[PDB]
DNA sequence: GCCGCGTCAGA
DNA sequence: TCTGACGCGGC
DNA sequence: TAGGATTTATCCGCAATGGAAGCAAGG
DNA sequence: CCTTGCTTCCATTGCGGATAAATCCTACTTTTTTATT
């Protein structure tokens, strides 16, 4: 439970649902981040990707 | 006498030319107010601090203004007294912010800065490669000090067995310590002046730009040491000063949550390992154990001074590295970059800007509510002045009611008082300009159009910050230097 | 070497150079420790202060100038036993001591023998060894000062000085005989003759306390230290052989707040303890015993230095018991225990549970990156509290001005007794007694006076500014 | 030729104002800002 | 450690006002700057104001 | 009633009178000359010394002690701070002022003319040199005048009478501090005719 | 000591305690504004040690310096809305108040 | 947002808030350079001494403001004392001189 | 430069003094400032502070960054006047 | 700067240096005992005491000499055990007792070693008769006019100890209660702790 | 003497 | 990351 | 990742005295 | 208009069990680990 609840509560990829539209929600759920564990960082990368 | 004048002169915060140097062990003790002997912080039940711990009223002044810890002295009668039950002295708790403590390290310990700052001060002072010094600090290998009447250079390093058969040869007239104790013996037994003259002559004679460059570097450091008057042996800590507890606070949060500063954990592991080293030394432990203890104590002190220049001790239960004193001074978000510069400022507001193109070049539209908050003390003063309020407390109630008189008073204290407007990325000096405010409804700051290009402003959501110059000098500077009607030409 | 900085690596590398040892080698090493320790016992037993002190201490506990169990821990081959054995010891001691006039040394030897029967506490034994040490230190300061004086002021070589001064150090044969040889340093032996002779005399005195020649006590204590060194080297061998056991046990307790190395260090402490207290004669292999002390010391130290806000070990035992019970409950009931359900599984009064539940929350760092790891941590959200609002400072200042001008109203006597009655603009406020005692009318008048001034103030047109200045 | 500073004559005049520069004016800062204030509008 | 929590819900009816940000759908942002009276707005032949 | 056996101009008696006026308590003042002091004084004070006080059961010599007793019995208004360190420093100043400058008054009066005027120069330079002190805080290291002023201001009062006058700079702060204390009403109400002739 | 949620809040006029129900919570439907007490809550407090002048105040006016500090929950400034819901959770064991 | 005075931080004594009286605006480096580019020394001083850090000067300033007398006593920013203590807490002896 | 203005004022005291101008990038040119506070507040702090410590440096404050850190009147602009007067009060009574 | 645990520049045998030491013991306050050579204080503390006088006390910012001042400072700073009465009459009375004792007998102790043998025997007999006169009062309260160890005793003990140095063995009317009083104050733990080696030397 | 390489600071 | 500087070392 | 068993120290509630009200009676 | 003086009634520090806290000690055997973008 520690591992799972950690992933779900305090993670870069678990985010407060952006909820002020139907559009905002439905676009939050179709988001494709390249960050998060095992990804890039906003300062590491990088003019190319 | 004139010594009274010398003293009253020392009781003066007007100075010049702040100095810096190394700290002798005796000086470090002098700063202190007492020794920290326990890793305890507070009492888990009645949160008053323990005795002689990282938060100790007897060492770092009282917790509550003008009363001892044991509550025996609260009355105003006793205001300089030292209670006897708790050794606390009844003064203002702000002294909890300036008194430093100290720890007596059971074994000397190298100050990591003067060891791992890349031109190794210790190294190039001893003319010993950093690799071999570290070999000595971790008790990997002995080092001769005063070989004496034998074939042993003063700094020739031996491994364990080499020193063994050395002893087998000569049980004496030859000294080889191991660990930071040895490095301290070397640094202390040195001679800056003799070696300075010798190296000077060697520099005079030999001609090989690598050797002459290293030589002038070393002669530079040596003459620097003899001019500064700092003893090199001080680069080895024996007393470790501890920070005032108010600057590493253990503030409580609502609901049992306590917020603490990492320095508490770093200090605590230092103190624990120091106490265990004392206890081991008393127990007469196997030398391997004592060596391991001295090693890990050195590791703790390094983590405290500069966490990261080694195996990077992270905090308990939180997988973040701890934040050490170096990490507080050094750092863009660290103090000296976030503190002493770029400070948060009172009397200041922020809001979204709009156009308002009816203004004159020296005016800005200021929302009424914002102004009523920015100038509140000016308004308190003016209200008490015109008698409309008996006391400052009455005036506070008035401006909370927003009685229709405070608006007249506000239009009065605003009359000629210019305010500063600053847009977010202040690229150049037109990023801050002074304006005279026009009291305005709504909540948007109305900015003259002609200055927009200066601020590089857009009315597409950009916000500006307002500051209120207080003193007469500041108002006159704003009117004469930073008024908008003076910046028409660019200084570029 | 791989130029490694990890102390874990260095320690593990350094501990493996010693290898383990068999279960019978353990018996051998234990036998060695026993050799050394019983030898130091006997070497003390020769020193008569030992036996005189033991008999004195039994006679003192028989007058309760000491305690029962602090004098013995059994006999190697009970009050009746204690009295009969101390009477036997008194018998041996009196029949050996007064016979100094040789049979003296052998009789004190037999007294040493009977003393070897006993096992006192390590505490009074520590008293004994400390006495031995202070005696040796008397010998030490004596020799040091004496040789310093008689080869520095006297300028004698060291060899010719020691081959006569040493050995007796109570009889002055060296003193007269050297001058009889008529050497220049023998002549200068007149210079510090007095100080050195009086120091030698104090040495005589101490010897009289010992009854044995400084030569004899020196031999005694040299034998003593030899036995002790033997014991220490044997202990070293055992500890360096079981360091691996310590590593094994410590491994378990890793992530409870202490680094791996702090754990193994506390373990090593526990191991030295076990080695000290370990008896092989029980035929129990050493690890069987030492495991207890190691686990014990590690758990105790985890309790003592893991949390920032230390909680005493009984409370940590309670918290751990609660966690054990809560795990059982959670995994059995499935959902969760509520504090009532716990208090049922435990027997606590259902409120002690809540106290314990409040304790164990640990202090969160003032540097945890606040949301999204932004340019800000928790530390910059904790406002100060001790300060007073600059508004409140101004209010206080104006209040002082106000009270001052109100008190201007009342006559001098009234404002005086008022300012003195509370603490206005002076040091501690005084009780009315002192107000009178300085006010020449030690009377209940003063309290009526205070009340009258309070009225005359609270009266309109004087109060009304303060009923307007109501705050 | 000045030590620790520059003479108001070696510097020049250019300014918001239009006359020769006034003593005590901090030219180094406004120079750093004039050079770096562009830039974050045109790389290349 | 807590005894009882009371949560209160406020409903606010925020009207538009000078300063609020408005935007079409093609990245034409903008901060409204004047609430103009009706009789000032431009208007076509049928008198409908914009 | 408390009686004070004051000296006509004895600076000690001056201080005692000043603190009496400061606490402002009634007292049967008695001027005394050291030739034929009143019989009662010699009946009570074996030293036969002035100033000297009685309070209906208690007698004290040595003005320092007297001031301490007064300030300890008649609190309002306080003349020694609370902080034992501050009290200690004030006591040290009360002692040093005396030890150094009363034994200069004693040269200028009870010594030869050469010693008199050499010490006059010495004292003058001392006062002018420490003058910047009073230039910061109102009174002698305080915000409210205290027993150190009771010690200091009397000697400062008799300065023309010692014929010691002031240079340019030091006189500024000297006169500032003077009018500070020279105006203080307790100073005046404490004065006698025997003194004003000096100033 | 525990904290209380009653409407017994010192020195706030019945203009302030107007909209609190008898149990200290606000009435549903209340149009509130900045500063108004939503939930009146007092916390125990001690060790006053007030300055001499405040002591003289309490003397001349008999104002008993109460021991319960005010810590009620009030509307943040600038926001002026309607209360549309009030939820009350209580740790079990604690006796419920009328409103709960 | 806007504030005149409010709560202050704990270790450094500078403004901060979340309680609808937030901190003041950050007067970061670039603004300091702007004030240096003007000759505005007094504005800058009161900006980083009395408006922010000087724990005693700021209250003296408040009392002066309400008294109709606009003047400032500079003292020394508390953040600087903190920096001193954190340097001294290394092995380094840093001190004001005179 | 001032060395030479002097040792050429007195001509007997120095008969020789020569150098070569040297150029550093802005970063390095800030490292090598006289005042360790100006430097340590901008560059790497550990290195600057270590070096200044083992040299016993002394920082006259002579500058804008320094006078801002410690929070006193900047020696430029409106502050200039004051600072002038101050250094006249010093180097004198 | 000013250092540490509050050292004291105690003369090794100076009477006032002993007064303050007795006090410090009575407050039980940790401190250092700095010694001066015999009469010239270490040439470096003159950086503190322009009078170059001992005993001198320093707590990290505060220098004090003139033992009376120092003892009053300690009694106020460390208020327990109280070493002075609590009432103004008694406090002033004790201050006067100390003033009289000093100005009468310490001057005589100084003249004894400071004049010819004429003054020596004269002042010796003088203080002897004076003590035998004050004698009957000693019996009243366990200590000198006080039911508990008061600061005035810290004026008596340092003198009574130094009688051997002046050669007066108490015989005659009053040499009973006086020996009993020296028994009380001399055997007092704090007083023992006050004693330096040289201070014990004057006794057997 | 000259080139490759590890180490750190900084965005 | 990456870029640069640079001790530090190998050729 | 125990726990009994021992031993002590700290705290919480109880009551005894000194200060301050409260009449209550002469100046 | 006063001006003392006698009851009385409440904070304040010895003075007490109840709990918290610290110490000590265990016996089949158990032996190089861990720890990781
Ligand atoms: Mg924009
Ligand atoms: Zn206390
Ligand atoms: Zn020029």
């Amino acid at each position: 439970s520690a591992a799972v609840k950690e992933f779900f509560g305090s993670s870069q990829l678990s985010q407060f649902m952006d909820q002020n539209n139907p559009l905002s929600e439905i676009t939050h759920k179709r988001r494709i981040s390249a960050l998060g564990p095992g990804g890039l960082t906003r300062e590491r990368a990088g003019f190319e990707v | 006498d004139l010594l009274k004048f010398l003293k009253a002169q020392t009781k003066t915060e007007e100075f010049d030319a702040i100095k810096i140097a190394l700290a002798s062990p005796d000086m470090i003790r002098s700063w202190s107010f007492g020794e920290v002997k326990k890793p305890e912080t507070i009492n888990y039940r009645t949160f008053k601090p323990e005795r002689d711990g990282l938060f100790c009223a007897r060492i770092f002044g009282p917790v509550k203004d003008y009363e001892c810890l044991c509550g025996k002295y609260k009355r105003l009668k006793h205001r300089g007294v030292i209670c006897e039950k708790c050794g606390v002295e009844v003064t203002q708790t702000k002294v909890r912010r300036e008194r430093m403590g100290h720890i007596e390290l059971a074994s000397p310990t190298a100050h990591i800065w003067f060891l791992k700052s890349l031109p190794s001060r210790i190294g190039l002072l001893l003319d010993m490669p950093l690799r071999d010094i570290e070999r000595v600090l971790y008790f990997e290998s002995y080092v001769v000090i005063e070989g004496g009447m034998t074939n042993l250079e003063r700094q020739q390093i031996l491994t364990e067995e080499q020193y063994l058969d050395a002893l087998e040869e000569f049980g004496d007239e030859f000294d080889a310590k191991m660990g930071a104790e040895a490095i301290q013996a070397l640094l202390k037994s040195m001679d800056l002046e003799q070696e300075c003259e010798q190296l000077r002559e060697e520099l005079n004679e030999t001609n090989s730009e690598t050797k002459r460059k290293k030589l002038t570097k070393r002669i530079k450091l040596l003459e620097a040491f003899v001019q500064s008057g700092n003893k090199p042996e001080w680069m080895i800590l024996t007393v470790l000063p501890v920070l005032p507890p108010d600057l590493r606070p253990l503030v409580p949060l609502d609901g049992g949550r306590f917020a603490t500063s990492d320095l508490n954990d770093l200090y605590r592991r230092v103190i624990n390992r120091n106490n265990r080293l004392k206890r081991l030394l008393d127990l007469a432990a196997p030398d391997i154990i004592v060596r391991n203890e001295k090693r890990m104590l050195q590791e703790a002190v390094d983590a405290l001074l500069d966490n990261g220049r080694r195996g990077r001790a992270i905090t308990g239960s939180n997988k973040r590295p701890l934040k050490s004193l170096a990490d507080m001074i050094k750092g863009k978000q660290g103090r000296f970059r976030q503190n002493l510069l770029g400070k948060r400022v009172d009397y200041s507001g922020r809001s979204v800007i709009t156009v308002g193109p009816y203004l004159r070049l020296h005016q800005c539209g200021l929302p009424k509510k914002m102004a009523l908050e920015l100038f509140k003390p000016f308004i308190y003063g003016k209200l008490e002045l015109r008698g409309l309020a008996t006391t400052i407390k009455a005036a506070k109630k008035m401006v909370e009611r927003e009685e229709a008189v405070v608006w007249d008073i506000l239009d009065e204290v605003i009359r000629e008082h210019p305010v500063l407007l600053n847009r977010a990325p202040t690229l150049h000096r037109l990023g801050i300009q002074a304006f005279e405010p026009v009291l305005i409804e709504g909540k948007a700051i109305q900015l003259h159009p002609l200055v927009c290009a200066a601020y590089n402003a857009d009315f597409d959501g950009d916000q500006m910050a307002v500051h209120v110059p207080l003193t007469l000098e500041a108002q006159l500077e704003a009117r004469a230097l930073m008024m908008s009607t003076n910046n028409i030409l660019s200084p570029a | 070497i791989g130029r490694t900085t990890d102390p874990v690596r260095m320690y593990m590398r350094e501990m493996g150079t010693v290898e383990l040892l068999t279960r019978e080698g353990e018996i051998d090493i234990a036998k060695r420790i026993e050799d050394g320790i019983n030898q130091v016992q006997c070497s003390v037993a020769e020193y008569p202060e030992a036996i005189t002190y033991l008999l004195e201490q039994y006679d003192r506990v028989e007058a309760e100038e000491a305690r029962l169990s602090d004098l013995i821990t059994g006999f190697v081959d009970d009050p009746e036993l204690a009295r009969e054995k101390f009477a036997e010891l008194r018998a041996q001691y009196v029949v050996t001591r007064d016979t100094i006039k040789a049979t003296a040394q052998e009789e004190i030897l037999k007294l040493s023998e009977v003393f070897k029967q006993f096992r006192l506490v390590p505490k009074q034994f520590d008293y004994l060894v400390n006495s031995m040490r202070v005696m040796m230190d008397r010998v030490r300061t004596q020799e040091r000062l004496i040789m310093k004086l008689c080869v520095e002021q006297c300028k004698m070589p060291k060899k010719n000085f020691i081959t006569l001064f040493t050995g007796n150090e109570t009889s002055d044969t060296w003193f007269n005989a050297a001058i009889a040889m008529n050497k220049p340093w023998s002549e200068k032996l007149h210079d510090v003759s007095e100080e050195v002779h009086r120091a030698l005399q104090k040495l005589q005195q101490i010897e009289e306390e010992t009854g044995l020649t400084i030569e004899q006590v020196k031999d005694i204590n040299r034998r003593m230290s030899i036995g002790e060194a033997k014991a220490r080297r044997a202990k070293k061998e055992m500890v360096e052989a079981n360091l691996r056991l310590v590593i094994s046990i410590a491994k378990k307790y890793t992530n409870r707040g202490l680094q791996f190395l702090d754990l193994i260090q506390e373990g090593n402490i526990g191991l030295m303890k076990a080695v000290d207290k370990f008896e092989y004669r029980r035929g129990y292999k050493f690890s069987t015993y030492a495991t207890w002390w190691i686990r014990q010391a590690i758990t105790r130290s985890i309790a003592d230095q893991a949390r920032t806000i230390r909680i005493p070990v009984h409370m940590i035992e309670t918290i751990n018991k609660l966690n054990r019970i809560s795990r059982q409950m959670l995994q059995e009931m499935g959902r969760e225990p509520t504090p009532e359900e716990l208090a049922e599984r435990m027997l606590m009064p259902e409120d002690k549970i809540r106290k314990v539940l409040k304790i164990a929350k640990e202090p969160i760092s003032m540097e945890t990156p606040i949301g999204d790891d932004e340019d800000s941590h928790l530390g910059d959200f904790i406002e100060d509290t001790t300060l007073e609002l600059p508004l409140d400072s101004a209010t206080t200042e104006s209040l002082r001005a106000a009270t001052h001008d109100v008190l201007a109203g009342l006559t001098a006597r009234e404002a005086k007794v008022l300012r003195m009655r509370f603490g206005i603009d002076m040091n501690t406020d005084y009780t009315l007694e002192e107000v009178g005692k300085q006010f020449d009318v030690t009377r209940e008048r003063i309290r009526q006076i205070e009340a009258k001034a309070l009225r005359k103030l609270r009266h309109p047109s004087r109060s009304e500014v303060l009923r307007s200045f109501l705050d | 030729d000045t030590d620790f500073g520059v003479c108001a004559h070696c510097y020049g005049r250019d300014l918001a104002r239009g006359h020769i520069i006034n003593k005590g004016e901090a030219i180094g800062v406004i120079a750093a800002q004039s050079i770096g204030e562009p830039g974050t509008q045109l790389t290349m | 450690g807590v005894l009882k929590i009371v949560k209160v819900y406020l409903a606010v009816k925020r009207r538009i006002q000078p300063g609020d940000k408005m935007a079409g759908r093609h990245g034409n942002k903008g901060v409204i700057s004047k609430i103009n009276p009706i009789e000032d707005m431009p208007y076509d032949e049928n008198g409908t104001p914009v | 009633v408390m009686t004070l056996f004051s000296g006509p101009t004895d600076i000690y008696s001056h201080q005692v009178r000043i603190v009496l006026a400061e606490k402002g308590v009634s007292f049967e003042i008695e001027h005394v000359e050291k030739d034929n002091p009143p019989q009662d004084l010699i009946d009570l004070n074996p030293n036969q010394s002035v100033p000297t006080l009685v309070d209906r059961e208690l007698t004290l010599w040595e003005s320092r002690i007297i001031m301490e007793y007064l300030d300890e019995r008649f609190p309002h208004p306080p003349l020694m701070p609370v902080y034992p360190v501050a009290r200690g420093e004030s006591r040290l100043y009360m002692h040093r002022i005396e030890k150094d400058w009363y034994t200069l008054m004693n040269t200028i009066i009870n010594g030869s003319a050469s010693e008199a005027d050499a010490a006059r120069k010495q004292l003058r330079e001392e006062l002018l040199a420490i003058a910047p002190v009073f230039g910061q805080k109102p009174y002698f290291l305080s915000d409210e005048f205290s027993l150190v002023d009771c010690y200091l201001a009397p000697l400062l009062w008799r300065l023309p009478q010692l014929g010691i006058e002031f240079s340019g700079p030091g006189a500024k702060e000297l006169k500032g501090y003077m009018t500070r204390v020279f105006e203080r009403d307790s100073f005046l109400a404490s004065l006698t005719e025997a003194e004003r002739e000096m100033r | 000591g525990p904290e209380e949620i009653t409407a017994d809040i010192p020195n706030v006029g019945e203009a302030a305690l107007s909209k609190l129900d008898e149990s200290g919570i606000v009435y549903i439907g209340a149009e509130v504004t900045g500063g108004d007490i939503l939930v009146g809550k007092v916390t125990p407090k001690g060790e006053t040690q007030l300055t001499p002048e405040e002591k003289l105040l309490r003397a001349i006016f008999g104002e008993k310096a109460s021991d319960v500090k005010d810590s009620s929950l009030r509307v943040p400034n600038g926001v002026s809305g309607t209360v549309i819901d009030v939820q009350v959770f209580t740790r079990d064991g604690v006796e419920k108040d009328k409103r709960a | 947002h806007a504030r005149s005075t409010g709560s202050y931080s704990l270790v450094t004594q500078q403004p901060l808030g979340g309680k609808a009286q937030f901190g003041g605006q950050r007067f970061g480096e670039m603004e300091v350079w702007a004030l240096e580019a003007y000759g505005a020394a007094y504005t800058l001083q009161e900006m980083l001494t009395v408006k922010s850090d000087d724990v005693n000067g700021r209250t003296k300033m408040y009392k002066n403001i309400v008294d109709g007398n606009h003047q400032m006593e500079p003292g020394m920013p508390e953040s600087f004392n903190v920096l001193l203590k954190e340097i001294r807490s290394l092995g380094i002896n840093i001190e004001l001189e005179d | 430069r001032v060395k030479i203005a002097n040792r050429e004022l007195e001509a007997n005291g120095k008969v020789g003094a020569t150098y070569s101008r040297d150029l550093l990038g802005i970063t390095k040119a800030s490292l090598a400032t006289e005042s360790f506070i100006s430097a340590a507040s901008f560059q790497e702090t550990t290195r600057v502070l270590t070096e200044a410590a083992v040299a016993g440096k002394r920082d006259e404050l002579r500058g804008l960054k320094e006078n801002v850190i410690v929070g006193r009147l900047i020696p430029a602009g409106t502050g200039y006047a004051y600072h002038q007067d101050r250094m006249r009060r010093r180097a004198a009574g």
